[PDB]
């Protein structure tokens, strides 16, 4: 199995909808079994699964019907689009386990399951939560240097300009000269104190995810 | 540079009869490449000394020792008892080498494996290698 | 007590060593006991202690010098501070917590602490660990976003002094017009391998604990 | 049972060196099971006693001198001198051998052949029966 | 379990060594699991434990393997069972004691780490003191036996030596057992090194059949 | 004063004895005008506390309105107390989570004498200064005794079988003793002897006949 | 030999300042002989190389620093900054060394003393000693 | 205030090396103050100066001869000549120092000590006197 951990990191977040909570996770599914990571943004749950307990279990949920190992994961692999495929979800909060109920409609007629969560191991949460995240930062920071050269190069042609002169067009679509510190002072009391909205990591998980899915598999 | 091939039991298909050449330089732990193939398809991989050192590190056994295992694992120099078992998934291709020994099932190594858009070429090789091989060894 | 843990929260990240494991944290002190946060980069530890285990193991690592409780934390906290903002340092860990080994002089004498900590709390690996970076992440990806948009501007402003005034530049301070798909992907390729590279927490630490304070206070 | 294999130059592939299995009992005349290679796919065809007889008379020469030029041609004992090309049309099956020498195309022993089922088994026994030979004769 | 306790009892105590520390304890071992007992004449560490956890950490550490936990619990029971041979080392942190034990067994390295808390009070009752004590009194008993049959001995050389009227060779002519000078001259010459713990080893030397005894009494 | 200094002789200080309500421990003391030391057990469990004068004079008018005084005064009364080895004398005790409270009663001058005394489990490295070490050295020692009993015991044979293979003869027909076997007394002792002897029980079996030796153990 | 001596004052008695006579061989790690009295009765004691280096180690200092602390409290060539206090209990023949500075009150020695039958004798022994110096101290 | 010190062997014990501390304040005639210890014990008396004109005119030398006598037989400033026995009993607290100087006996002094209480603090109080004595002369 074990390697669906690999794919696990490779996976992204997203957010989703309960009655009580809304939750982030990544989930990698093989024929195989399962790989998942849930989170309220306090504390962090996860489970790994093979056939047996799939099957038996499966089994229990659903006195109705009676299936194989593949289909089933195939089927949780349905679970499309993050927001907003169309499926009833809800959640449970008890022991350091989180329950997490679900049910589908495969061809109308209805689907039945439930997610046995623990905490998640610390080293863990080092490898999906906490290292990525520092990188990330580091590299966006790096990013704003370049962008900052950049910025005082333009700067350099325009300031080629001025001195010998021309005159523009639009007198006012001349933007101010670029200054590193007198921008950071100015975004760090103006845009910083939205910039870094927690809220519930749905801000997080657009542009952020995506750069995030760049850094994982570094 | 050299070369030596051995007959195996893949665990995935223990009727299929599957094949494993192995090439190197000096000594097997100058690095190497090695190579599977049914007769249909070929598969295709290299290891080198860093890697040979590194698992033989991760082990913790000796880089004599592991190069002894990999003596006897890859190169059918294994003696009249060891029960060493092979594991390749044609789909993963992550072909991990175990012993197997005295109801404990352990391992010994694993690599990663290509697959070579010409199997038929390879074939031909190694049987030509075959070829000449007998020619010259009922010359000697 | 409940203020040592406040004023944990405020305390930024440094860099350390000891028989070469180099390990981060923060620490907050004032009379009456401290507030104690590590990390190994894959596991975080805690020890939150007040006035009588001071006083308890204190006088167990030195059989004889007996000594007022609240005098310790005062050198403790004043050789922290040389350091991070004379000394010998180690580190041990086995099963679930982390035993720090402080030994140093006082002055002429010589003097030594073990510090007990066990896997830190999740609620604070989220209040300390994530939160906090997930936001820089954030707003760094706001800082990002205004760097672009000024980018653009100015390359109005220097398209309107290469087309409308119809003058011409000495083409050695020439940029090419700022395309953010481009750099973001240019940079994702060459730069992005070694940006993010934590390190020993190190390239953290010196680069954006700003930040970090920026948002763990908000 | 007993058996030979050598390699011929294919004119449709002049770059692909191609391979030939004979097997038989005793005497080759005797009747033999035909076996063409090119590592991937494999055409297998059988020449029958009375067939050998038949075309030594189509030619007239003796079934003596005959069977010298198929153990001249097809068992890679050709003579430093004589020169065999080989032709298959993997559209039509029908495989020529024909000899080659001074100047004009001689030709000699036709038959034809088919696309087997099993090309991946068939590869796995010529190999195995390889590597059982070059065994025997270090053994040897 | 519950057993391996039981057995733990029922086992003496041996010497060991590992890079320069040499720890005392005392071990039990079936399929299940197995209880331990680790001192260095200090405080006392104590893991018990079953199948879950020794198939855990049998596996972190060396990872390739794989196999059912009974037999690595028979591993080291032939381990340990002739140590009392690969090697060992000792690491000391918080209020446990992790013990490092690195061996082959066949080919492929192998070693494990035992996780020792600080033995329970109770525990260093049933095994250390109260035995102790008993094997205390019980050598005093001894001496005593041995009192009263010296000075017997006493008494029938002291009907020898005046009421048969003969003399000796005086060359095995042997004095009067006082008792309480005895145990003067013993206390003052011969106490000093007689009680000697040093390491343990003057004990599961002299007195484990005696310890033996009294633990299974 | 650098405390401990109690501690210490402590050691030179021997168990003994009690008895109460419910039990009926054993333990140990040790009283200079600075604080005290105490080790207590029940056999099954150790508990220890060390005082400084401060605690003793507040924990002390705390419990004892009738009377108030100086710290070591107090001290001193303590100390009067032998363990029969016969007068005043009322005791009890009950134990909380781990750390045991010892309640004590007594006379001085019809205004009696209570005290709330607060044992706490001991360290390890205590239990193993007081009570493992010494016991273990105990152990040894008494050993080698039986041993040097053995060469006596062996001598007094050597004598007297000079003496009855060359020539005296008994008057009491009955002092006629054994040859010698100490393989035959260890094993007729460890059927005969061992069950009983090595007896627990109450610790007195104990502190009335190894006392000496132990303090020769921890002084040493 | 050698000899020196200073004036103390013991915390049990802060009315009566003591004195404290130390006399050793080569250097005073050779090891030691102390007395400290009152003027009524003396207190004596010995102190060999041995257990100096062992609280030397158990202090975890060079074995040096150590005895240099025993020469600014026990020579009184105390750094006038350095704050040192001794004591003994008379029923409690142990006689402590606290070294003291900024309280804490960290700590520095402590050996079992013992009083000697003729007090008297060795006061006018001493007696005589300085007698002798400051004599040869005026003639000098 | 001025004084001085010295050992002697009384009579009673010649075993014991006893102690004598004489202190003044100009001149040793304008009165003094003595003290005997052995050690343990410590003995003291009052001299007047009226009592030393009175010793000088019960002899019959000068107040100036009497005078370089205790000057030398007393604060150890006595010659290679000069022989002095010194007597004190504890039963008797009168101490009286007998000069010598051939053949025999003479004798010169003679007053009340009476035993102080403390040897201890006399004894404490010369040994401090020595000390800053011994070091304001290394000084």
């Amino acid at each position: 199995m074990e390697e669906l951990e690999q794919g696990l990191l490779m996976q992204p977040w997203a957010w989703l909808q309960l009655a009580e909570n809304s939750l982030l996770a990544k989930v990698f599914i093989t024929k195989q079994g399962y790989a998942l990571l849930v989170s309220d943004l306090q504390q962090v749950w996860h489970e790994q699964v093979d056939t047996s307990v799939v099957s038996q279990r499966a089994k229990e949920l659903n006195k109705r019907l009676t299936a194989p190992p593949a289909a089933f994961l195939c089927h949780l692999d349905n679970l499309l689009r993050p927001l907003l495929k169309d499926a009833t979800f809800s959640c449970d909060c008890v022991a350091d386990a989180l329950i997490l109920r679900v049910r589908s409609e495969l061809s109308g007629l209805p689907f039945y399951w439930n997610f046995h969560c623990m905490l998640a191991s610390p080293s863990l949460v080092s490898q999906h939560l906490i290292r990525p995240l520092m990188g990330m930062s580091l590299a966006l920071q790096c990013q704003v240097r370049e962008l900052a050269t950049l910025l005082h190069m333009k700067d350099l042609e325009i300031q080629d300009y001025q001195e010998s002169g021309a005159t523009l067009i639009r007198d006012r679509l001349k933007t101010e000269p670029f200054e590193e510190n007198s921008f950071l002072e100015q975004f760090m009391i103006e845009k910083l104190p939205e910039a870094c909205s927690i809220g519930d990591g749905k801000p997080f998980v657009m542009n952020l995810q995506d750069l995030y899915m760049a850094v994982t598999t570094q | 540079m050299e070369r030596k091939i051995s007959r195996i039991h893949l665990v995935s298909e223990p009727s299929i009869t599957h094949f494993l050449q192995v090439s190197w330089e000096k000594t097997l732990e100058s690095g190497f490449v090695i190579t599977l193939t049914d007769g249909h398809s070929a598969w295709t991989g290299t290891v080198s000394e860093s890697e040979i050192s590194q698992e033989a590190d991760d082990m913790a056994m000796e880089k004599g020792k592991y190069v002894g295992e990999l003596r006897k694992a890859l190169l059918s120099g294994a003696g009249p008892a060891d029960v060493y078992t092979f594991n390749f998934s044609k789909e993963s291709c992550y072909f991990f080498f175990e012993k197997n020994l005295k109801d404990v099932s352990f391992r010994l190594g694993s690599f990663n494996l290509e697959k070579v858009e010409n199997p038929a070429e390879v074939i031909r090789e190694l049987i030509c290698y075959c070829l000449d091989t007998i020619a010259e060894n009922q010359a000697k």
